[PDB]
RNA sequence: GCACCUCGAUGUCGGCUCGUCGCAUCCUGGGGCUGUAGUCGGUCCCAAGGGUUGGGCUGUUCGCCCAUUAAAGCGGCACGCGAGCUGGGUUCAGAACGUCGUGAGACAGUUCGGUCCCUAUCCGUCGCGGGCGUUGGAAAUUUGAGAGGAGCUGUCCUUAGUACGAGAGGACCGGGAUGGACUUACCGCUGGUGUACCAGUUGUUCUGCCAAGGGCAUUGCUGGGUAGCUAUGUAGGGAAGGGAUAAACGCUGAAAGCAUCUAAGUGUGAAGCCCACCUCAAGAUGAGAUUUCCCAUUUCUUUAAGAAAGUAAGACCCCUGAGAGAUGAUCAGGUAGAUAGGUUGGAAGUGGAAGGCUAGUGAUAGUUGGAGCGGACCAAUACUAAUCGGUCGAGGACUUAAC
RNA sequence: CUCGUUAAGGAACUCGGCAAAAUGACCCCGUAACUUCGGGAGAAGGGGUGCUGACUUCGGUCAGCCGCAGUGAAUAGGCCC
C-alpha cells in the first residue's frame, strides 16, 4: 500500500470540491469533435461514490428528451476541468440506486443548506 | 463393479506396506526425567517449561 | 540482453501525457549481483548467474556463503541464470538496476501463476456442462472416455487433477516508466503470480 | 450487448414501434451487439399508417442500450433503453426524425446524416 | 476463521458459552481449535472491560452470558456479582497496565472416546 | 447372398458430452490448360496445418425453408461413446378407430397412457507421494536425447479510377489500418458473489420495569458491501525469418551431328516437412556438466570394496503458519524471532451511536459530531504461543595409459 | 445431493416451458362472447393498506410524520384465445 501510494500521489487534484451523493452537480467535460477541442456540461445527481485513492470515481444521474442517462468519472482525470455543487441533497444512504426506477415528481430529494 | 479375480497373498501384502504405525517426538523431562512428547505437559509430574501447572 | 529479477507489488492506474487512463504492474527489484560467468572453455555454453532479494544469515548454510563469496556480497535467495547476452561487458560483483530499461522498451515477462488445488474437468479446461432438467443426470462431468474398438484410452484424454502453479510468460508489453532512487518498473498490463513472487523481465523476443 | 430474439423500440419516424432481432451481421459465430452495430429484424408492432409495415424483415444500426460503452479516457455511459434505428442500406435513415439522445460512437462509425438529425448528442 | 462443525448461529452461540466460561472460572479444560478461537474472543471482551464506559458496558453486554452468577463474596447479605459485573469490576482492573495477550494455552493429551487433543487455556 | 460366431443373456435410433483417424479437398496455400481481354469462372495436378454457423417444421435421421459465412466437405471408429446422460421412437400388460375373422382374436395401419439396477479388484487415463539407484557425504545452478502445445481467417484505406476494355466495368505484385471466432493470464477499472461487516423494519418471547438489547421465524424479510474466488471486464498471442522438398518451371548438355529440364552437372518453387515461438524433461540404468562446503576410534573372521561405534558439512522429527494444500508435498518462521493471535494507529464499507440538551399535544425533528461501529486489508509493537530436546548422516575399489 | 443470490438478453432450451420463477390476505371500483337462464365470475383490468392528533352522528373522514418498501416476518388463485 505505502509503495503504491507514493507513486501514485503525485497526480491526485488539489481543487475537488467537497460533495455527498445526494447533490447536484455540474461537471465541466471536454469533448474532441475532430481537430476542435471543446466543454458540454452534464448537470444531474450523484448517485454513486466508490473510492480509495487514484481509482476513485462517481456517477451522474441524468433525464434526457424523455431517457434516463448515466455516465461514470473517475475523480482525478485531466479531461474534466470542473465539478460544481449547485445544490445540497437530504439524503439517508450511499447508493441512490432506488431513483433509476422512478420517474418525475416521485424522484425527487430535498434540499439543505450547509 | 465386482472383483473379477480374488487377490493373492503376495498381493495383499504388497498393498499393506505403507499402513502402519508412527512413534513422532519423545523426549525426557527436564524436572522429572521420564519421556514425555515435546511441547507438552508432563503427564508424569506437571511440569512445562520447568514450573508446576497441574497444581494450585 | 537486458534482463533483471524482482518482486510483484501489486496493480494501480496512472493517465498518460495526453490524458488516457492505463491500468499499471507496480514491480520492485532492489540491485542485482552477478555471481558467476559461464563459458565455453570451462561449461560448454555463455551465460551469467545473477542473484536477487538479501538474506539473514541464520537461514543460510555454509556451502552458499562460499559460493558468494568471490563476489562480496550477502547470500542471496533467488539465483538465476541470463543467457543470449554478450559476455564481455559483464564481471563477478557488477550490479545491475533498473535503469537499464528505459520507457517504451516492449519486453518479456514471466513468473508463477496461482495455486487452485484440485479442480474439475469445467474450470480446468473450459468444458461444457450437461442440462440441468429435462430428466438430466449429467451436470459437471468430464465427457466419454472414448470409442470401444482399441480396448483402452488414449493418451491427453483431459481429466480432473491439480490446477495452477506452472510457469507462464508473456510478450510484447510496454514499460510505462522507471524510478530509480525507489528500484520501481511499472510495466502496462497484467503479470502472472501472487503478490511477494518472484518476476523476471527480459527484452522481447520478437522484436 | 443484444443477441438474437431480443427486442428493441424504435427511435425512428418510419411507422414501426418494436423490432426482434435475426442476426448480428459481421462475422460468423458472433454472439451480441453493441452501439453502431448493423443487425437484421422483424417488425412486431407497427403503427397504424407509415411507410414500414409489420412483418417487414429490415435493417438497423443500435444507439442507446443499458449495457451502454466506455471511453479511452476511463469514463462511462449507460442508457434506460435498448433503442435502435432502421436503416436504408447506406446508413440513412427511413425516416426523417430520430427521438431521444445518442450516444457519441455513432460519429466513428459514419453515420453522419444520423447525428445530425438526434435532439441531444452524449 | 474456523468454521467448528456448526452452523452460523450454532457456533455463536457456543463461542458464547465458552467464553462466560472461563470468565467465571478462570481456567478450563477443551479442545485445541475451539481453544484458539476462543482466546481472540476473550480478549476482545477484556479490552471493552478496560474501556469502563457505558457504551462499552452495552457492547459487552451483547455477549456475554445473563442469568450466570460468579460469586464469591459475602459481607453480611447474599449478594451476588454477575458475571459481567466481574468483567468490569475485577478483571479489567487486573490487566491494566498490561496491553494485549491476557491468556495462554498449554497442550496435555487426547480424550480416550475421541482421540480429541485437549488443551488448558488460562488467564494470566 | 451365406449361416462360421455369440441363446447358463454381445441393450436399438436421433440428440448431449468428449473426440480421434483416412483423403476420393468444402474454405484458405501453390500450379498447368482454357472456347483465359479485365472482374468472375470451367477443368485437371500437388497439398490433411488449421478451420468448417444459429433458428423454423417433424421422435425423427434424411429433407424443405429463414437469416448469415472464407467455407457451411464426405467416410471409418460395435452405422464411435447408456457399469457417461436422455428414453421422444420402435418392441409388454389398459382403452379406442378403420379394416379382416362366425368366434377367441389380429394388422411394418393409426391413436392416448405406461418402472433404465451396480459401494471399481486388474489393465488403461488424469494428478500426487514413499523406496532405492546413479559407486565418499552434502547445498545450489544447469545442457538437452526425447516429448507436448500452438498453427484459422474477414473488411477497409492506399498504389489507382492506373494496366485491361468500344462501353459497362476494373486488376496482379506491394504497403497500412481495424475486426470475428479461438486461447494464456489477471482483479486496477465495469459488474457478480460475499451465512463472525454496517444499517432499516414485522410478530412473539427473555434480560424485574422505562430506555437499551439478546433468541427464534429460509441468513425472518429488505437496502448496501471488504478480502478472497470470478466474466459478460482488462492486458497479451498465432510476428518476421532460414533450410531441404511436392506439383510445376528451368539453365547447360549428349546418347540420337539436330531437338530435348537429365543420364553426368546446375537452379527456382506451397498454409505442408525440419528448425524458428511456448511448456515438460538425466529412472537419457548411455542415470551428463559447472561452483561451493566437509576431512580418520575398537576388537579380528583375516587385512579383505571386513564388521561395529561416536561424529563433520548437512538434514529431519516437533511446534507458529499461508502466497500452498484432499492427505502427504511446497514455501514463510522457530527468541540470531514479526510466524500466528492480541494491543495501538490507519483503510475500505456503512451512513449520523449511547447518554444528555433544545422545539413540538404527539408521531418525530435539529444539535453535541462525517458520529459510532468496523471478518479476511496496511503499518508498528515481544504482550501470549513457536520452550527444553532428540534422531540420522563420510573415511572414498580395481586395470591400462600419459604426467 | 438439499438450499440462497446473480450483469445483459428473456423459451434462443427440450419430444414437450419439464423443473423453477411469477399470482396469492382483507376493503372498494369495475367485468366480454356464449347460455340448458342456474351460470360463465375470484372473468379480464385497476386502486387502497403503517404511525400520531382532531373530529369520531355511527361506520369513517381530515391534518401531520417516517422509510427503498406499511397484509414490511410465516401462511394463502397465474391468466387469456
Ligand atoms: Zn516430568
Amino acid at each position: 500500500n505505502p509503495l503504491i501510494q507514493e507513486l501514485t500521489q503525485e497526480q491526485l487534484r488539489t481543487d475537488i470540491p467537497a460533495f455527498r451523493p445526494g447533490d447536484t452537480v455540474r461537471v465541466h467535460a471536454k469533448v474532441v469533435e475532430g481537430t476542435r477541442e471543446r466543454i458540454q456540461l452534464f448537470e444531474g445527481v450523484v448517485i454513486k461514490r466508490r473510492g480509495a485513492g487514484i481509482s476513485e470515481t462517481y456517477t451522474v444521474r441524468k433525464v434526457s428528451n424523455g431517457v434516463g442517462v448515466e455516465r461514470t468519472f473517475p475523480l482525478h482525470t485531466p479531461r474534466v476541468a470542473q465539478i460544481e455543487v449547485v445544490r445540497y441533497g437530504k439524503v439517508r444512504r450511499a447508493k441512490l440506486y432506488y431513483l433509476r426506477a422512478l420517474h418525475g415528481k416521485a424522484a425527487r430529494i430535498k434540499e439543505i443548506r450547509r | 463393479a465386482v472383483p473379477a479375480r480374488r487377490t493373492s497373498k503376495a498381493k495383499k501384502a504388497k498393498r499393506r506396506t505403507h499402513y502402519k504405525l508412527t512413534i513422532k517426538g519423545l523426549n525426557a523431562c527436564s524436572n522429572c526425567g521420564e519421556m514425555k512428547k515435546s511441547h507438552h505437559v508432563c503427564p508424569a509430574c506437571g511440569h512445562y517449561d520447568g514450573k508446576d501447572v497441574m497444581s494450585k | 540482453t537486458k534482463g533483471i529479477l524482482g518482486k510483484k507489488v501489486g496493480m494501480t492506474q496512472i493517465f498518460t501525457e495526453s490524458g488516457e487512463l492505463i491500468p499499471v504492474t507496480v514491480v520492485e527489484a532492489t540491485p542485482n549481483v552477478v555471481l558467476q560467468v559461464k563459458t565455453v572453455e570451462t561449461d560448454g555454453y555463455e551465460a551469467i548467474q545473477v542473484g536477487y532479494q538479501d538474506k539473514r544469515e541464520v537461514l543460510s548454510n555454509k556451502p552458499a556463503k562460499g559460493h558468494v563469496a568471490k563476489a562480496n556480497t550477502a547470500p542471496k535467495r533467488f539465483i538465476k541464470e541470463f543467457k543470449n547476452v554478450e559476455l564481455g561487458e559483464y564481471e563477478v560483483g557488477k550490479e545491475i538496476k533498473v535503469d537499464v530499461f528505459q520507457a517504451g522498451d516492449v519486453v518479456d515477462v514471466t513468473g508463477t501463476t496461482k495455486g487452485k488445488g484440485f479442480q474439475g474437468a469445467i474450470k480446468r479446461h473450459g468444458q461444457s456442462r450437461g442440462p440441468m432438467s429435462h430428466g438430466s443426470r449429467y451436470h459437471r462431468r468430464p465427457g466419454s472416455m472414448g470409442p470401444v474398438a482399441p480396448n483402452r484410452v488414449f493418451k491427453n484424454k483431459r481429466l480432473a487433477g491439480r490446477m495452477g502453479g506452472d510457469r507462464v510468460t508473456i510478450q510484447n508489453l510496454e514499460v510505462v516508466k522507471v524510478d530509480v532512487e525507489r528500484n520501481v518498473i511499472l510495466i502496462k498490463g497484467n503479470i502472472p503470480g501472487a503478490k511477494k513472487s518472484l518476476i523476471t523481465i527480459k527484452s522481447a523476443v520478437k522484436a | 450487448m443484444i443477441q438474437q430474439e431480443s427486442r428493441l423500440r424504435v427511435a425512428d419516424n418510419s411507422g414501426a414501434r418494436e423490432i426482434l432481432t435475426i442476426k448480428v451481421l459481421g462475422g460468423s459465430g458472433r454472439k451480441t451487439a453493441n452501439i453502431g452495430d448493423v443487425i437484421v429484424a422483424t417488425v412486431k408492432q407497427a403503427t397504424p399508417g407509415g411507410v414500414v409495415k409489420k412483418g417487414e424483415v429490415v435493417k438497423a444500426v443500435i444507439v442507446r442500450t443499458k449495457s451502454g460503452a466506455r471511453r479511452a479516457d476511463g469514463s462511462y455511459i449507460k442508457f434506460d433503453e435498448n433503442a435502435a434505428v432502421i436503416i436504408r442500406d447506406d446508413k440513412s435513415p427511413r425516416g426523417t426524425r430520430i427521438f431521444g439522445p445518442v450516444a457519441r460512437e455513432l460519429r466513428e462509425n459514419n453515420f453522419m446524416k444520423i447525428v445530425s438529425l438526434a435532439p441531444e448528442v452524449l | 476463521y474456523r468454521k467448528l462443525g456448526r452452523t452460523s448461529s450454532q457456533r455463536k452461540a457456543m463461542l458464547r458459552d465458552i467464553t462466560t466460561d472461563l470468565i467465571i472460572n478462570e481456567r478450563i479444560v477443551t479442545t485445541e481449535a475451539r481453544a484458539k478461537e476462543v482466546r481472540s474472543t476473550v480478549e476482545k471482551m477484556i479490552t471493552l472491560g478496560k474501556r469502563g464506559d457505558l457504551h462499552a458496558r452495552r457492547q459487552a453486554a451483547t455477549f456475554v452470558r445473563n442469568e450466570v452468577a460468579s460469586v464469591r463474596e459475602e459481607d453480611e447479605s447474599i449478594v451476588v456479582e454477575s458475571a459481567l459485573q466481574k468483567l468490569f469490576n475485577d478483571l479489567g482492573p487486573r490487566f491494566a497496565e498490561r496491553q494485549g495477550g491476557y491468556t495462554r494455552i498449554l497442550k496435555t493429551e487426547p480424550r480416550r472416546g475421541d482421540a480429541a487433543p485437549m488443551v488448558v487455556i488460562e488467564f494470566v
